[PDB]
């Protein structure tokens, strides 16, 4: 890798594009950029923090991108304690600054390795108290060597519990609760693994990680990426949307801030993945104590859920997610209760149209699928 | 079959998290930025209605480039 430049005009543009869209920019500055004694050197971080204060430009910042690969991408070792110091500074100058009260976010450290905990560990307590959350990584596979099999395996969607559990050892010790967010995530590195990364297939990994994120205490999952040259895009370069941004809207329209818990009874129950939120009652559909429930069936047959007392009785809504043929899990488009999802046209999105079931049905999740269900009338108190 | 038939537990007695309205949220690379098409991409109004449907998220701009991008007032 080596330094690029980029204008105003480039700022201008990601700016302009994160407000029309609604969406909070995060950006992220240079970390390398260092003095003689290896202090973090702010003056080109000044130069932008000034230009984004004159243009009213509303943002939140990071330092650094992978602080323990400094040494393999750049020869420049910076340590945890450092990285602190430097986020302090960073810190001071948003404070000094019209961005007093923008959010600041770190160390954006890749997943637990041998020793990765001991940056991270050194790093909030140093610069722990200046950030707003603690942003760490997470793939699953090598893009290289990743397969279909790789994408289907709970096993490897298992993995990502260890680390999540290893994060907030660190995080416990250090800077007790401090929200931890995945600041970077997807399937597989090295850009994605073609075929896999931007089909249905990719939507096992992506479902299964919002609901163990969700149900562990991770607060944010920033998913790699909206757009790009990378497969696990969720929009490709035709600005086509792939299964997982169908899936990504379907989740959003449909499952709450509240987060519960679903269970499968039996000795082991690795293939049949299960997580409960509180619904989304922006929906004028559902109201107040309504549930989302949401299943993975990586089994090669049907499954078939019993809603436990006292919800066995009630009207539930399916949104079930299959490919559009003839490809399969390998395909890059989706139907909703067997309805292909397409925009309408550039400027509009489809309706997401439920599947009401009858009264007392089990819960039907065909092989190689994932659905939300949404218990109306649950009248769970919890959910308000 | 019977066998295929499964019962859930659910525990509905109180919130055990309450993640941000933000929970599903969004990266650009870095490296997007050296793309020359950069300006025609983030301008398309496709793109726009897309990430709409996405608010609300944070848009997180950052990788691997974040430690090798210099901004410069003057280029451009
Ligand atoms: O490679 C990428 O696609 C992106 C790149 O586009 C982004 O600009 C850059 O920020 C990035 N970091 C990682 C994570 C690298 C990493 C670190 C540690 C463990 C990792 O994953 C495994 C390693 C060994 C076994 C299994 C997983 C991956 C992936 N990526
Ligand atoms: C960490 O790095 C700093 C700055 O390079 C160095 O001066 C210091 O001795 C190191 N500290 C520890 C605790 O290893
Ligand atoms: C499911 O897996 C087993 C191999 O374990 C295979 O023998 C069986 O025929 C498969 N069933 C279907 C419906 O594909």
């Amino acid at each position: 890798f080596k330094n690029s430049t980029y204008s105003r005009s480039s700022v201008d543009v990601l700016y302009t594009f994160a407000n029309c869209s609604g969406l909070d920019l995060i950006f992220g500055l240079n970390a390398l950029l260092r003095t003689a004694d290896l202090q973090w050197n702010s003056s080109n971080a000044q130069l932008l923090l000034d230009y984004c204060s004159s243009k009213g430009y509303n943002i939140s910042w990071e330092l650094g991108n992978e602080p323990n690969s400094f040494l393999k991408k750049a020869d420049i070792f910076i340590n945890g304690s450092q990285l602190g110091e430097d986020f302090i500074q960073l810190h001071k100058l948003l404070r000094k600054s019209t961005f007093k009260n923008a959010k600041l976010y770190g160390p954006d450290v890749g997943q637990p390795r041998r020793k990765t905990a001991k940056m991270l560990k050194s790093f909030l307590k140093a610069g722990g108290e200046v950030i707003d959350s603690v942003t760490w990584h997470h793939y699953y596979l090598n893009g290289r060597t990743a397969t279909r099999e790789d994408f289907l395996n709970p096993d490897v969607l298992d993995i990502f519990i260890s680390s999540v559990q290893k994060v907030f050892q660190v995080v416990e010790s250090t800077r007790p609760g401090k929200k931890v967010w995945l600041g970077e995530t997807s399937s597989a590195y090295g850009g994605g693994a073609p075929l896999l990364s931007d089909t249905f297939a990719a939507g096992f990994m992506w479902l299964d990680k919002l609901g163990l994120s969700a149900r562990m205490g991770i607060e944010v999952v920033m998913r790699q990426v909206f757009f790009g040259a990378g497969n696990y895009h969720l929009v490709d370069e035709n600005f086509d949307p792939l299964p997982d941004y169908w899936l990504s809207l379907l989740f959003k329209k449909l499952v709450g801030t509240k987060v519960l818990m679903a269970s499968v009874q039996g000795s082991k129950r690795r293939k049949l993945r299960v997580y409960l939120h509180c619904t989304n009652t922006d929906n004028p559909r559902y109201k107040e104590g309504d549930l989302t429930l949401y299943a993975i069936n990586l089994h090669n047959v049907t499954k078939y859920l019993r809603l436990p007392y006292p919800f066995s009785n009630k009207q539930v809504d399916k949104y079930l997610l299959r490919p559009l043929g003839p490809h399969g899990l390998l395909s890059k488009s989706v139907q909703l209760n067997g309805l292909t999802l397409k925009m309408v046209d550039d400027q509009t999105l489809p309706p997401l149209m439920e599947k009401p079931l009858r009264p007392g049905s089990s819960l039907g999740l065909p092989a190689f699928s994932y659905s939300f269900f949404v218990i109306r009338n649950a009248k769970v108190a919890a959910c308000i | 079959a019977a066998q295929d038939v499964v019962d859930l537990d659910f525990f509905t007695q109180e919130p055990l998290h309450l993640v941000s309205p933000s929970f599903l949220s969004v990266t650009i690379d870095a490296n997007l930025a050296t793309d020359p098409r950069f300006l025609i991409l983030l301008g398309s109004p496709k793109l726009r209605t897309l990430a709409r449907g996405l608010s609300p998220a944070y848009l997180r701009f950052g990788g691997t480039k974040t430690d090798f991008l210099i901004f410069d007032p003057k280029k451009e």
